[PDB]
């Protein structure tokens, strides 16, 4: 089993109050099954996308889960992610500089 | 180069339902389709505008072929349980990469198949496309049943006629976009940590194909081991994003330089804050 | 462009 890598990021150079894409990126992982949750002020986002499922030369998984959102000044965004391979759910935060 | 790839994903899910299988198809980094037999109506689905056009016979085909690969994921599921002697209450994953890659003659120079069963391979098409190799007993029996039914013969034909014919329809068709590689953006951001250093971030932003080498020099020295690089991600049109990172004392920014090298760039980047 | 339905494994 190989736990998952997670990336949180904007698929544009962040611009409070200009329309943009909240990406959470997880690779690396294996078995599938996987539970991918974007929040905004610790709240599940509803209407998030993700790509389809497809893996790297060495069988491990990768999926790109993505939203709209407008960023603001106090608005905090953060992926949630659980996978069989952690004994808890990890948690990263956007950070628009990274 | 380039190269046509496909990606076969059947999972079981016991207790929620039949095992659901995905397909998606990419030449180079680009996607062009993906099956879903999770989908309201599942269908082959272009992903790409340069598949847009083909017409609905060549869309139907497509989608058949990945409604009746589904059904047989399925049973495939259920031979290996047996072979195994596992029990259906446990979830399994079968995945299947194959593929052709073209050298810059436009020629076939490899073509591939390769199986895995819960991560492990399992079953390979050899280099000859001739010959199966099997990594254990369960999938001798495969080989088996593959050998009497002559399929190594049928693999050949796809992957030097096929796989090469429609990849170079592909690539033709989607010129503009799949042989005009898009250099990386780039700029050097300064972070200060304390009164006496500072990270300075180098970004590659909108860049494809992902491929891509970044890294930073110390008076045009490696900095490998003090350089912080994340690793090549989506930015979900498309495009790739990548940094790297360091951490200067403040005054010694001019030491620094940034490495960028990508197929899109006339000639590698040396970049400074 | 896809291959054909496979054999079962």
């Amino acid at each position: 089993q190989r736990t998952p890598k997670i990336q949180v990021y904007s698929r544009h150079p962040a611009e409070n109050g200009k329309s943009n894409f909240l990406n959470c990126y997880v690779s690396g992982f294996h078995p599938s099954d996987i539970e991918v949750d974007l929040l905004k002020n610790g709240e599940r986002i509803e209407k998030v996308e993700h790509s389809d499922l497809s893996f790297s030369g060495d069988w491990s998984f990768y999926l790109l889960y993505y939203t709209e959102f407008t960023p603001t000044e106090k608005d905090e965004y953060a992926c949630r992610v659980n996978h069989v391979t952690l004994s808890q759910p990890k948690i990263v935060k956007w950070d628009r500089d990274m | 180069s380039h190269s046509m790839r496909y990606f076969y994903t059947a999972v079981s899910r016991p207790g929620r339902g039949e095992p659901r299988f995905i397909a998606v198809g990419y030449v180079d980094d680009t996607q062009f389709v993906r099956f879903d037999s999770d989908a309201a109506s599942p269908r082959g689905e272009p992903r790409a505008p340069w598949v847009e056009q083909e017409g609905p016979e060549y869309w139907d085909r497509e989608t058949q072929k990945y409604k009746r690969q589904a059904q047989a994921d399925r049973v495939s599921l259920r031979n290996l349980r047996g072979y195994y002697n596992q029990s259906e209450a446990g979830s399994h994953t079968l995945q299947r990469m194959y593929g052709c890659d073209l050298g810059p003659d436009g020629r076939l120079l490899r073509g591939y198949d390769q199986s895995a069963y819960d991560g492990k391979d399992y079953i390979a098409l050899n280099e000859d496309l001739r010959s199966w190799t099997a990594a254990d007993t369960a999938a001798q029996i495969t080989q088996r049943k593959w050998e009497a039914a002559r399929e190594a013969e049928q693999w050949r034909a796809y992957l030097e006629g096929t796989c090469v014919e429609w990849l170079r329809r592909y690539l033709e068709n989607g010129k503009e976009t799949l042989q005009r590689a898009e250099h990386p953006k780039t700029h050097v951001t300064h972070h200060p940590v304390s009164d006496h250093e500072a990270t300075l971030r180098c970004w590659a932003l909108g860049f494809y194909p992902a491929e891509i080498t970044l890294t930073w020099q110390r008076d045009g020295e490696d900095q490998t081991q003090d350089t912080e690089l994340v690793e090549t991600r989506p930015a979900g049109d498309g495009t790739f994003q990548k940094w790297a990172a360091v951490v200067v004392p403040s005054g010694e920014e001019q030491r620094y330089t940034c490495h960028v090298q990508h197929e899109g760039l006339p000639e590698p980047l040396t970049l400074r804050w | 462009m896809a291959r054909e339905l496979h054999p079962e494994y």
